[PDB]
């Protein structure tokens, strides 16, 4: 699963 | 440039906010002649549904004299053993225009945050620290 604890994509909410 | 930050929220276990809905930190500034002002933006239960396991957390440039600042960022948490863990940087600049955010949607699982063995909200407080450097 994709279920790692974090994840170290940076994104923008806008 | 470097700016750093710490952001404790009080009595984190009880945060009512759901998924989608944010709390905001203070301003925090160099102390220098650059003018910014940043702030946190913290998602307690995600920004959407892809993330709602996770807590979500964003640097937002809150104020620039000019158009637009590169920066990079680094984010971690205090433990309970008083020491800083979880850290996570931009592995590059990022370019930031005012009230624009970066970071990282899916910071920490909550199922890893609210698990008392790992230590990260002593006395149900979150803190947080931010670290950014502007060219």
């Amino acid at each position: 699963n994709d279920d790692d604890v974090q994840k170290a994509d940076v994104s923008s909410t806008g | 440039v470097k700016f750093s930050y710490m952001w404790t929220i009080n009595n984190f276990s009880f945060c009512r906010e759901e998924m989608g809905e944010v709390i905001k930190s203070s301003t925090f500034s160099s102390g220098a002649n650059d003018k910014l002002k940043w702030c946190l933006r913290v998602n307690p239960k995600g920004l959407d549904e892809e993330s709602k396991d996770y807590l979500s957390l964003y640097l937002l440039l809150v104020s620039c004299p000019k158009s637009e600042v590169r920066a990079k960022f680094k984010f971690s948490i205090l433990n309970a053993k008083g020491e800083e863990t979880k850290a996570m940087e931009s592995q590059r600049a990022y370019r930031f225009v005012q009230g624009k955010d970066w970071g990282f949607k899916k910071f920490i699982r909550r199922d890893f945050l609210l698990d008392e063995a790992n230590g990260l909200l002593p006395d149900d407080k979150l803190t947080l620290f931010c670290e950014v450097s502007v060219v």
